[PDB]
């Protein structure tokens, strides 16, 4: 989840637009 | 834990600022 | 609109800490 | 939409709760 | 008070809605 | 540490969306 | 409108940086 | 009161320190 | 400046990072 | 008239996530 | 490290508020 | 900097005043 890849570790605008619809 | 659910608020509004149109979906860990 | 644009950021706030393990969905309506 | 309905009046806790998964 | 119930484990919408009116 | 000072800021900000009219009481002491 | 709803989650957070040690209880209509 | 006065113009934080617990 | 720019009309990802240093 | 106050503090968010590692410098008079 | 990211934005934020006019000039750490 | 003294012990408002203008 996001959670898990994104609060874990930093996540750039760039790869959290991969969870953009 | 805690710092888990306050990250998914931080995710929320940096989703918020850039999936700008598009729009996004969301939907917690368990 | 950087009134619905600001209200936005209140408002997907507001989604996450009411929808719990549900999650939401999130639209910008052009 | 959220913020037609929602940012023009306030949106009670459970007309937010019509946006959720 | 709240710090403790809520900053060590999460509150739920319910637990939070308690500190409500 | 800065985590219950954070997870502070986060408490205020969702007992003010949850509540809404009905305001909210945040304490510490007593 | 929501303009004081909007404002309100920020002085929400305007009181918390200043009360903290000691906090704070809100009304919608103060 | 402080909200109305607080969002009609812009308050000191200083005035602030009255509403604490 | 930039509230005279971003407040009165949205700034995308693109014109706000115009800003950084 | 708080309405730029409320904005400001949205920007700086903004440009927090924006400029990542480069930060950036913020003024009021614009 | 995600702890800093998070502390950040809350930093931005405060200093933000705290600073209002004068405002600021921030930068990221290692 | 700011971020080291201020995320690891917590900055007051008057602490913060340091890093303004
Ligand atoms: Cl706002
Ligand atoms: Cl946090
Ligand atoms: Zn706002
Ligand atoms: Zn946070």
């Amino acid at each position: 989840g996001i959670v898990e890849q994104c609060c874990t570790s930093i996540c750039s605008l760039y790869q959290l637009e991969n969870y953009c619809n | 834990f805690v710092n888990q659910h306050l990250c998914g608020s931080h995710l929320v509004e940096a989703l918020y600022l850039v999936c700008x149109e598009r729009x996004f979906f969301y939907t917690k860990p368990t």
